[PDB]
């Protein structure tokens, strides 16, 4: 029952320092290695470095070395990673991963480190009303435009999660404004257009916003 | 589980200046990496090209200096696991600057049970001096003293036989030239 | 610095299909290779360690192979659960390097997208910004070219695309294209159209509207 | 292999300080004691002091403890000697010598020397005039030629022939200080009389204290 | 501060001769004595360390003996190159002290000098000063007499001599005599000669020229 549980999603400004924790449980901390691997949005994995809790010995990827410092707390059975002077390109999900004789046995849930000049903000929810040019066959599309929020993630549900088949909440796309936006569209029969009411329920935990916009033609 | 390696110096841990020394590390078969750590920092790495075919690694210094005198430990990798460090290797560079003088109290050879105290002088050195018994049981005896150090042996025995040598030091790992034998 | 080249970048196969992913190292790694399965959202899971060894829990249908530089991961018969991004990794020399990744996707029949256009909402217009949305819904393959033309003038850069992960229900993709203009830029012109090109379309579809 | 390269010779106005250097190569600088030996004209060899580079430990001669400042720089592997309050009397050839090969206090390897000249006199480069061969200069089958290196300050000067290609038969005489207060010298080279209208002879004179380099074609 | 007394100051021996230099210390210096060979111009070279030990490169012929305060340096069979100034040094107590040094020369068959005269260069005459050079080349012994005669009158005080250190090859000396006059003083007289007197010359040689 080995478990790796990382610190929550950190939002950082460029040039700042981020320290990510990783609590090891279900196994003997010292007996294994602690590696840190990251993954950039829409990219592959990249190795940061590792620590041997028993020796305190570490090795880093030259790409970092200078910026990074991976550390281990024996008593709290937790490993850490500190990345200073953060550039935009450091925005990624940071995983702590266990080093056993069988390679990387187990990985933590991951930690989202978002690095930008922007500040946490709620989205503005706009209805993408169904028109005779949003209706094909007996079906019509409709949705919401979750716009200008920071950082990710945003949660979209439809009619408190009643409506599920046809739902298509798109991945966030990063606008030049340094803000995210995504649309959540649904295909439902055009007969029910005025028979059934449609409410997209958008939640943004960072800004602590919960918007319930009604999509009407 | 993962056996502890063995580190050793060839020919010996006492290496005179600009002489060749080879540090050998015996880990285990099928070990991917082999690391030499010098005074708490990665010094060298050996990745045995056929790993299952090898259980030992050779690290060699071509010219021995003070800059590479000190404490060495060995560590090896299997997967992403690391063996616990090997024993400590104290690589000492001898023949550094000066030759100390080695007198004996009361005499060079005496009747058993007599109190013998070896003396070793060398100004322009540290307060630490070393007494060495050449050959059969080549152990080192450490001595303290400003300019002249006292190495008491007390009531002599038949084991107390042998040809003795003295070294002065410029630090714990950089010793002077050997003193004339006794 | 060892470079892992994983091939192909992506692949589409039907359920019960043999799949073979290739991984080539710049240097001889002496079987110090691992394979990971990463499902959308989740963290990578170890599949194969030391080139050929399966990780506890990994099913029989997964196989590791190779001896130095050349390695392949193969799935004997692709199951619904096996659709993920696969990665190879070396642990011979520092730094540990991963392969570029392989997106194993479900193969389906070519289906043309249903194109729909959404004009800027009155609420958004009330906030001085304006975004026109072009939705291409339930299509396959993922590859599609959507162009934006304002009053017959082709546009560039002012729009951003976003595609959904393959639907579990009908193995299709849906794509949104958002044209972002200011209230001022929008109110200046009348006809707004998105022109769609896809394999399943004999001719390009031009969905438009007037302000 | 093992080298000890010293800094160029200097003219020093009285009162001034001099910093002469000794760059070590071919060995690990820090494992050998650097001694500084002086050689005043006639006074012979006088040991000024020494440094243990490894720990920067200094040992001076009380006589020279006053103005000499021996310092070692591990980071450049160069040993320095600073001579403050320079008096005319201090004009000499300064050497650096290593002392660890045999732990028996012998200077196995020596630098080239640095000719320091304490004088209120300004630096002047030499004028190089030719000593052209003639019949009043050729002994039947053997010609004599050279160049006079007149009016320079201070010593030393470096005369080579055909940029060191001509080494046999050359005689570069000791410098003779003149009444003008300046030095003079002559480098003479005997050559076969047959090689005169064929072999071009050039004397390459270099005076480092004034950064002068003169090449003089000795035509007959 | 131990005082080293070297003896003799200088010495001249034939090639293939046993040479013995003496060195005395004020205090018992045990065996902490070194010997150096210094050739003209060059820096001292270590010859003998710890009284009797031969430094790497130094030939078999060189040797040293002693203990306490009395020490000696020997050359088994003197070679033309062995011509140099030798020094002994103590390494018993600080400050390290050197011997006054004893020079060594080689006695060989008397050779008369080859006399050569060089008139003032046209370039020097441009400046406004005329120096006439009298070269006596490859002679032995060093004792040579050169007089300058401008228009048969003895030019006493207008000239400076300079003699080379003994050649390490043919064991000879060479000497230059420079007569320095002003352009005005030089253009005033006709015949310029240097008269040479040497052991190897039965009659004095008079090398001259006309302006």
């Amino acid at each position: 029952q080995v478990q790796l549980v990382q610190s929550g999603a950190e939002v950082k400004k460029p040039g700042a320092s981020v320290k990510v924790s990783c609590k090891a449980s279900g196994y003997t901390f010292t007996s294994f290695t602690m590696h840190w691997v990251r993954q950039a949005p829409g990219q592959g994995l990249e190795w940061i470095g590792y620590i041997n809790p028993s020796s305190g010995y570490t090795e880093y990827n030259q790409k970092f070395k200078d910026r990074v410092t991976i550390t281990a707390d024996k008593s709290t059975s937790t490993a850490y990673m500190e990345l200073s002077s953060l550039r935009s390109e450091d925005t990624a999900v940071y995983y702590c991963v266990r080093g056993s004789s069988r390679g990387f046995d187990y990985w933590g849930q991951g930690t989202l480190v978002t690095v930008s000049s922007a500040s946490t903000k709620g989205p503005s929810v706009f209805p993408l009303a169904p028109s005779s040019k949003s209706t094909s066959g007996g079906t019509a599309a409709l949705g919401c435009l979750v716009k200008d929020y920071f950082p990710e993630p945003v949660t979209v549900s439809w009619n408190s999660g009643a409506l599920t088949s046809g739902v298509h909440t798109f991945p966030a796309v990063l606008q030049s404004s340094g803000l995210y936006s995504l649309s959540s569209v649904v295909t439902v029969p055009s007969s029910s257009l005025g028979t059934q009411t449609y409410i997209c329920n958008v939640n943004h935990k960072p800004s602590n916003t919960k918007v319930d916009k009604r999509v009407e033609p | 589980t993962l056996p502890k390696p063995f580190i050793w110096a060839e020919p010996h841990f006492m290496v005179p200046k600009e002489k060749q020394v080879t540090i050998c590390c015996q880990g285990n078969y099928g070990a991917v990496e082999y690391q030499l750590h010098f005074e708490g920092s990665l010094f060298a790495v050996d990745r045995p090209k056929p790993p299952e075919r090898i259980n030992k690694v050779k690290f060699y210094i071509p010219d021995m200096n003070s800059r590479m005198a000190g404490q060495y430990s060995c560590i090896y990798r299997v997967g992403e696991l690391w063996s616990e460090p090997s024993n400590l290797l104290d690589l000492v560079v001898t023949e550094m600057y000066d030759t100390p003088t080695l007198s004996v109290h009361p005499g060079p050879e005496v009747i058993s049970g007599e109190k013998v105290t070896f003396y070793c002088r060398l100004d322009t050195a540290t307060s630490m001096f070393l007494l060495l018994k050449e050959g059969r049981s080549s152990h080192v005896q450490r001595g303290y003293g400003k300019v002249q150090a006292e190495f008491p042996l007390g009531p002599v025995t038949t084991a107390h036989r042998g040809t003795y040598r003295c070294f002065g030091s410029y630090n714990n790992h950089a010793w002077s030239f050997p003193s004339e034998p006794v | 610095d060892i470079q892992m080249t994983q091939s192909p970048s992506s692949l589409s196969a039907s359920v019960g299909d043999r799949v073979t992913i290739t991984c080539r190292a710049s240097e001889n790694i002496y079987s110090n290779l691992a394979w990971f399965q990463q499902k959308p959202g989740k963290a990578p899971k170890l599949l194969v360690y030391a080139a050929t060894n399966l990780a506890d829990g990994v099913p029989s249908r997964f196989s590791g192979s190779g001896s130095g530089t050349d390695y392949t991961l193969t799935i004997s018969s692709l199951q619904p659960e096996d659709f993920a991004t696969y990665y190879c990794q070396h642990f011979w020399g520092t730094p540990r390097t991963f392969g570029g990744g392989t997106k194993v996707e479900i193969k389906r029949t070519v289906a043309a997208p249903s194109v729909f256009i959404f004009p800027p909402s009155d609420e958004q217009l009330k906030s001085g910004t304006a975004s026109v949305v072009c939705l291409l819904n339930n299509f396959y393959p993922r590859e599609a070219k959507v162009q934006w033309k304002v009053d017959n003038a082709l546009q560039s850069g002012n729009s951003q695309e976003s595609v959904t992960e393959q639907d579990s229900k009908d193995s299709t993709y849906s794509l949104s294209s958002t044209l972002t203009l200011s209230k001022a830029d929008y109110e200046k012109h009348k006809v707004y159209a998105c022109e769609v090109t896809h394999q399943g379309l004999s001719s390009p579809v031009t969905k438009s509207f007037n302000r």
